[PDB]
């Protein structure tokens, strides 16, 4: 039925409309496909107590 | 559309993966040292009366 509505709706909304919800979808497509990503430290502590002399 | 369901939901499980690492720490050691340890002296002839 989701079909139906979009072909019905593609129709009315034209050419154009076919279009750039074609690219919507390739764009989904390549999201799901292609998500990756990875982020990381270095983790080391280490802090400064500095003391003057007295 | 049945069909693009079905195609939907092959492609979506088939679809995802990935992987990530994690690192969970926090260094708290605690070196308490208080009264003990030398230093140091050198020679001299001394002597009390």
């Amino acid at each position: 039925k989701a079909a139906e509505l979009i072909a019905n709706s593609l129709a009315t909304a034209g050419d154009g409309l076919i279009e750039l919800r074609k690219l919507e979808a390739a764009e989904d497509i390549a999201y799901q496909l292609s998500r990756s990503r990875n982020i990381t430290y270095l983790p080391a502590g280490q802090s400064v107590l500095l003391q003057l002399p007295q | 559309l049945r069909k693009i369901r079905a195609a939907q939901n092959i492609s979506k499980t088939i679809a995802t993966s990935q992987n990530r690492i994690y690192l969970t720490a926090d260094n708290l050691v605690l070196n308490l040292q208080d009264e003990s340890f030398t230093r140091g002296s050198d020679s001299l002839i001394k002597g009390k009366k």
